[PDB]
C-alpha cells in the first residue's frame, strides 16, 4: 500500500508536520490499549508507532520498560498484538501503522513469516531497534517483499557513509535520533540536525521524523522548522498512561488533551 | 564495514542499536592495533604474571583415577588472583579501555564473579567502575556485592524485566549507548556483539597455550580431550582455542543440566535451546515458544548466562567440539570427590566439567585416555550452597 | 641427646612429658635425613609447584606509594593453594609423616586455616587427619570446620580450659603422647618443642628465597626491609630466613596490638608478655602474674597464638630483627587501602604487616626505602568481620 | 629432711607397699580440699601427691582436667596452694608430700625461689610433668639445694640410657609410668615392668612407685608383687570427689572407704 507516501503528500499540500505517538500494544490491557489507540487517532495522530511487549527492550528507558511490564502483567503476547493490529486497521484504513520490534520477535518464527503477518494485518512499517544497517539485509528484503517499509535510525553522530546507507535502504520515513542513549522524556535532544536533515534530502531519503525526548508542543514546531516532516513522541504518551492507571476515563481525557496540543503545534 | 569477521558461520554478528555501532567499531580497531603492539602485549603479560599469578599450575589427579586407564590433569584457574579465570580477560579489557583513552568501566554481573573481577582490574588500573546487577542477584550475592564495594566499584541494582543477569546485560548496554566516549563496557563472557567474542577468546587463550606446553612437558603428547564448563563460553574457549587446529584433541563443553534436561529447568541452550537474536548476537538461547528470553537454571548461578558464545555454536555445528550436560546432582558429587580425594574445593561451575570427566573414566575404565579439565575457579563461595543441600539429605 | 641445637640462645627447648621425647627424637632424625635426601626434596618441590602453585608472585604497589620515595612489593602467599602460606609447611610435614611410615595426622587449629591446610595435605597424600579445635572456635568458624569435613578430616571440639587454641594445642599433645607410633603431629606454627621451630622454618623458607630472587631480578638489589605479621612466627620466619645473613636487610615482625598495648587486650607477647615455659618451649607468653597461660586478642583470630616462636625471641634479643605492633584499627585501614588501591583483599593477619609498611612510608615520605610485605593470606574470610565493623560506624 | 627415706625404711621393715593418692589442691574448694587430704591420711595414705591448679595440664586426662577447672571455679591460686601445704605439714609431720607441677608455675617467679618456698612449707618432692630429664638440670639442681627430691618419670618404653639418667638424677622415689598417654582410670597399664623395676634397682634408683590407671586393690598388690615399692592413684580418688560434689560428708566417707581398701592391698 502507499499509506506513508499518501500521508506525507497530504501533509505537504497543507504545509503541515506529522505528529506520531508511540504506545506499547496491550498497555495496560488489550481493551484499554484499543481505546487509547482510538483516542490518539481521534485527537489527531497522523500515524502510529506501536511496540510489541518484549522481555529485553534494550533501546528503551524506564517509562517504556514499565509499559512492557504492565502489558506482560496483563498476559499480552505477540499473537494478541497481531489480533489488535488487524482490528486497528479494520477501524482506520489510511493511518500509517509502524511497529517497533526487537530482532528476536521478528526472527523467532522466521523473518519472512513475520513480515507476511504484518502485510496480512495491514502494518505499513517495521523498525527493528537492535538491527543496525550493517545487519539489516534479510529484514529489509523480507519487508519489501511483503510491502512493508523498513525504517532505519539516523543517529545525530551519523557519518556520510551511514546517511547514504539509511537514505538508500529505508522507506516510509527516516527515524532521526534526537540524541544518543535510550527512549525517555526526562532527556531532551539538542542536535540542530539542519545538516543531517539537509544531507538526507540530498540523498533522496524517506521523509525524516524527529524522535527521542519529544514531550512538548514547542519541540514539534522546532522539528518542522528544522526541515523534518514531523515528530514522534512515546515516553510522554506512555507517562500519561502510567499516571492515570487508576482512572481509565481520565487517562483517555489527558491523552486526548496532549495529542490535540502536540498535533496543533505541527499545523501551518 | 569491520576489520574482522563478526560471524562464526551463521552465529554472532553485531545486533545492537545503530547508536552503539561506532563504540563497537572503535573497540574492534583498538583491539586489532593492541594485538600488533609489543608494548601492549608486554603490559598485559606483566599484569598476568606479577599481579594475577600466571602461569597457573597443571595438577595431576592420581587419587581420583586409581585403578583406571584415565590420566586426569586439572588446569588450576582456581589459583588465579580473584579465584577464577575471569581475571585474565578483565585485565586485558582494562588495558584496552586505557588504550582508547577511557577512564570509566561499565560491567554486568550475575552471581558476582565478573563484577568482582571488573572491580579488582579497575582498582589496580585507576579506572572508575560501575557494575549492573539484577536486584534478585544483589539480594542473594551479598559477599560478592561487598567485595565490589570494598574495591571502590559502584553496584547498581537492576529492577527491570526478571531482575537477573539478562536484565543487567540490557542495562549495561543502555548505559553504554549514552556514555561510550568516556566509558568502556567490560562484557563478562565470550558472547555479545562482535568484537567481544573474539576479544574475550584472545584474552583467555593463555589457558590453553599454557596447558599445551605443560602437558607436552609432563606427558610428551597432546591430551586426548580438554573439558570445560560452558556458562557463556569464556573459560571453555580460552582452553579450546590453542587446540582447535590439533584435530586429534577432543574439545568437550559442559552445559548445566540443572534438575535434568527433560524438566526444562536447565541452562543448556547450545544443545537444548533455540537460535535467536539477543544481547547483540545470533546464538542458541533459552527462550519461550513466542521468543521471550528466559533464565538459565543451575545449582551454580555462575553458569546461568541464558545463551552461549557464537564460536561454541559454530564449533558444534561443524563437529569440531562436542557439547554435553551435567546435572546439579552430578556436579555436587564431583565437588565432594575433588574435596575428599585431592584437597581442592572446586567452583560448582567447574564441578560440571569435572563430573563429565569422571563419567568418561567410570563408564569406560579400561579406555586409555589423557584428559584435562579446566578448573575454572575455586569453590569456597559454594560451601554454604553445598552445606544447605547435604544437611537436607 | 639431639642431632640439632634445640635452643635459639635461651629460647626454645623440648619441654614435653618424658613419654613424648622418643616422638620428638624420631621426628628430628627423619627431618635431618629428609633434608639430605634429593628424592624427598624433589617430591616436596613437585607438590609445591604442581599442586600449591609456587613460585608465588611478587606484586609492586605503585598506587599505594605514589608521591613518596617508598617502593613496596607484596609477596603473594595469598595466591598459594588454600589462600595462605600455611600450605607450604603442611605439605612438607605430610611428606615427613609418610617418610616415618605414618598413616595418620593430628593437628591443632584456632581460626581454622591450619586445620584446613592439614586436611587438604592429608586428602592429597592419603593420610587420615584428625583436628583439635577449641569449642569456642568451632562455634565461630563454621566455614573452616565445613571445609575440613568436606576434605574428609575429623574435627574434635575441645571443651577443657578456655576452649580456644591453647586448649586444642594441649589436646593434640595429649593424643600424640598415646598415638606417636602411627600418627604424626602436624604442628601449625614455628613454635612448640624442638624440632618444630626448625622444621617449620625450613618448610617455609622458600618464601624468602623466592622473594630474594624476585627482588634481585626487578630491582637489582636486596630490600631495605622485609615485613611480616607474627602470630606464632611461621610466615615471618619463612620470609626472614634467607635474609638473616644479609645484614643490610631489616627484618620487621608485626604482632597484633588489638585494642592497644596499654589496654592489655592484645597479642604481642614478644614485646609485651613475659618469658615462660609452655607448649614445649621457653618463649615469651601471654600469662597472668601467677603464671596461668592467657589468650591473645586481635581483630584477626589467626594472630591469637598466645606465645611466639623461639627463633623470633632470639633474633629480637640479639637485635637482628625488630618487632612492632599494629592495632585493630590500623590493620582495618590497611585492609581497606589494599582493596581500594590494588584490588587485593588481604587477610586481616597480613593487613597488620601492610599497616606497618604504610606507617613507615607515611611517617617519612621522602625516605628512600625498598620494602617487601609478606602478604601471608587472602581476606575473603574476613569480609563479614570487616562489614560488621564498618556497618557499626 | 628424710621423709621418703624414713617411710620406705619403715615400710620395708613391715614388708609393706606404699599407697599414694593424688588430688588437686583446692578441688572442690580450699576447706573441703583440706578435709579430703586429712581423710586420705587418716584412711592410711603413706604419702601424698598434690597438684597445683594450672591452666594447661597437658599430661592429664579429663578427670584431672575437670579437677583443675573446679579449683579455678573456687578461685584457687598457687599462693593459696602454698598456704594449704604449710597447714597440711603443720598437722602431719612425717608423711612425705610430693607436688605435681607444670614447668611454667615453677619457672614463673624464679626456679630457685619456687624450691625455696617448697622447703619453707615442708614439701618433700616435686615432679615437673613437662620437664624431661634432658631439660631437667636447673630444676633438679634447685630442688637439691633446697632439700627437695626431684622426681622423674620412667616410661615403660625407657631405653637403658634413660633408666641410667632417671636412676642418677631422681631422689625420693622413681615414678614408674604404667603406659603411654595421659592420667586416667579408664585406661589400665599392662607392662610387666619386672625388667624396668629390676634395671632401676641395679642402677641404685630411688624406690619405684607404679602410677597411671591404678584404680583397684588388685593393681596395688600386683605393683608390689612385681617388685615396686608401692603405687600411686589419682583419677580414681578425684573421680570420688567429682561423683560426690553434692554431698561433702558422703564424699569423705567414700574417700575413706576407697583409701582404706587400697592401703589394705599393700600390707603383708
Ligand atoms: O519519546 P521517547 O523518548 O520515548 O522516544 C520514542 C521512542 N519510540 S519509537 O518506537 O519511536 C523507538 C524508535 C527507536 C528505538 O531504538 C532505536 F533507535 F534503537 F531503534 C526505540 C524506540
Ligand atoms: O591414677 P591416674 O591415672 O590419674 O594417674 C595419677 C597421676 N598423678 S601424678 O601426680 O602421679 C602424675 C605424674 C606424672 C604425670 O605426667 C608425667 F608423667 F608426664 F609426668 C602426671 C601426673
Ligand atoms: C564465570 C564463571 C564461569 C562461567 O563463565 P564462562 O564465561 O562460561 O567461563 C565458569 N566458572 C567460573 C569459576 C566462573 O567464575
Ligand atoms: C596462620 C596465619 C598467620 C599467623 O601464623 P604465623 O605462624 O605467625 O604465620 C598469618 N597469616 C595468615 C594468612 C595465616 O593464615
Ligand atoms: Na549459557
Ligand atoms: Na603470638
Amino acid at each position: 500500500m502507499e499509506r506513508y507516501e499518501n500521508l506525507f503528500a497530504q501533509l505537504n499540500d497543507r504545509r503541515e508536520g506529522a505528529f506520531v505517538p508511540f504506545v506499547t500494544l496491550g498497555d495496560p490491557g488489550i481493551e484499554q490499549s484499543l481505546k487509547i489507540i482510538d483516542t490518539l487517532i481521534d485527537a489527531g495522530a497522523d500515524a502510529l508507532e506501536l511496540g510489541v511487549p518484549f522481555s529485553d527492550p534494550l533501546a528503551d528507558g524506564p517509562t517504556i520498560q514499565n509499559a512492557n511490564l504492565r502489558a506482560f502483567a496483563a498476559g499480552v503476547t505477540p499473537a494478541q498484538c497481531f489480533e489488535m493490529l488487524a482490528l486497528i486497521r479494520e477501524k482506520h484504513p489510511t493511518i500509517p501503522i509502524g511497529l517497533l520490534m526487537y530482532a528476536n520477535l521478528v526472527f523467532n518464527n522466521g523473518i519472512d513469516a513475520f513480515y507476511a503477518r504484518c502485510e496480512q494485518v495491514g502494518v505499513d512499517s517495521v523498525l527493528v531497534a537492535d538491527v543496525p544497517v550493517e545487519e539489516s539485509a534479510p529484514f529489509r528484503q523480507a519487508a519489501l517483499r511483503h510491502n512493508i517499509a523498513p525504517i532505519f535510525i539516523c543517529p545525530p553522530n551519523a557519518d556520510d557513509d551511514l546517511l547514504r546507507q539509511v537514505a538508500s535502504y529505508g522507506r516510509g520515513y527516516t527515524y532521526l535520533l534526537s540524541r544518543s542513549g535510550v527512549t525517555g522524556a526526562e532527556n531532551r535532544g539538542a542536535l540542530p540536525l539542519h545538516h543531517l536533515i539537509e544531507k538526507l534530502k540530498e540523498y533522496h531519503a524517506a521523509p525524516a521524523l524527529q524522535g527521542f525526548g519529544i514531550s512538548s508542543p514547542e519541540q514539534v514546531s522546532a522539528a518542522v522548522r528544522a526541515g523534518a516532516a514531523g515528530a514522534i513522541s512515546g515516553s510522554a504518551i506512555v507517562k500519561i498512561i502510567e499516571k492515570n492507571l487508576a482512572s481509565p476515563k481520565q487517562m483517555l481525557a489527558e491523552l486526548r488533551s496532549f495529542v490535540s496540543a502536540m498535533k496543533a503545534a505541527s499545523r501551518a | 564495514t569491520t576489520l574482522l569477521n563478526p560471524y562464526f558461520g551463521e552465529f554472532g554478528g553485531m545486533y545492537v542499536p545503530q547508536i552503539l555501532m561506532p563504540a563497537l567499531n572503535q573497540l574492534e580497531e583498538a583491539f586489532v592495533s593492541a594485538q600488533k603492539d609489543p608494548e601492549f602485549q608486554a603490559q598485559f603479560a606483566d599484569l598476568l604474571k606479577n599481579y594475577a599469578g600466571r602461569p597457573t599450575a597443571l595438577t595431576k589427579c592420581q587419587n581420583i583415577t586409581a585403578g583406571t586407564r584415565t590420566t586426569l590433569y586439572l588446569k588450576r584457574e582456581d589459583l588465579l588472583h580473584g579465584g577464577a579465570h575471569k581475571t585474565n580477560q578483565v585485565l586485558g579489557q582494562a588495558l584496552l579501555a586505557k588504550r582508547m583513552g577511557k577512564s570509566e568501566i561499565i560491567a554486568e554481573t550475575g552471581a558476582g564473579q565478573h563484577g568482582v573481577a571488573s572491580a579488582l582490574a579497575s582498582a589496580l588500573l585507576g579506572l572508575k567502575c560501575r557494575i549492573y546487577m539484577g536486584a534478585k542477584d544483589v539480594e542473594r550475592q551479598s559477599p560478592n556485592v561487598f567485595r565490589m564495594r570494598l574495591m571502590g566499584a559502584e553496584v547498581i541494582p537492576v529492577h527491570s524485566g526478571s531482575a537477573t543477569l539478562k536484565d543487567a546485560c540490557n542495562e549495561a548496554l543502555r548505559d553504554w549507548s549514552g556514555s561510550y566516549e568516556t566509558a568502556h563496557y567490560m562484557l563478562g563472557t565470550a558472547a555479545g556483539p562482535h568484537p567481544y567474542p573474539t576479544i574475550v577468546r584472545e584474552f583467555q587463550r593463555m589457558i590453553g597455550e599454557e596447558t599445551k606446553a605443560q602437558i607436552l612437558d609432563k606427558e610428551g603428547r597432546l591430551p586426548d580431550a580438554v573439558i570445560a564448563c560452558v556458562g557463556g563460553g569464556s573459560n571453555a574457549i580460552g582452553m579450546f582455542a590453542d587446540f582447535i587446529n590439533d584435530t586429534s584433541v577432543g574439545l568437550i563443553g559442559v552445559e548445566p543440566g540443572g534438575h535434568g534436561i527433560e524438566t526444562g529447568e536447565h541452562g543448556a541452550p547450545l544443545k537444548h535451546g533455540r537460535v535467536g537474536i539477543y544481547f547483540g548476537m545470533k546464538a542458541p538461547m533459552m527462550q519461550t515458544a513466542d521468543g521471550q528470553i528466559e533464565e538459565s537454571y543451575s545449582i551454580s548461578a555462575g553458569l546461568d548466562f541464558p545463551s552461549v558464545g557464537p564460536q561454541h555454536a559454530y564449533l558444534n555445528s561443524i563437529g569440531r567440539a562436542d557439547y554435553v550436560s551435567i546435572t546439579d546432582d552430578e556436579a555436587l558429587e564431583a565437588f565432594k570427590t575433588l574435596c575428599r580425594h585431592e584437597g581442592i574445593i572446586p567452583a560448582l561451575e567447574s564441578s560440571h566439567a569435572l563430573a563429565h570427566a569422571l563419567k568418561m573414566m567410570r563408564e569406560q575404565p579400561e579406555k586409555e585416555q589423557l584428559l584435562v579439565v579446566n578448573l575454572s575457579g575455586r569453590g569456597d563461595k559454594d560451601i554454604f550452597t553445598v552445606h544447605d543441600i547435604l544437611k537436607a539429605r
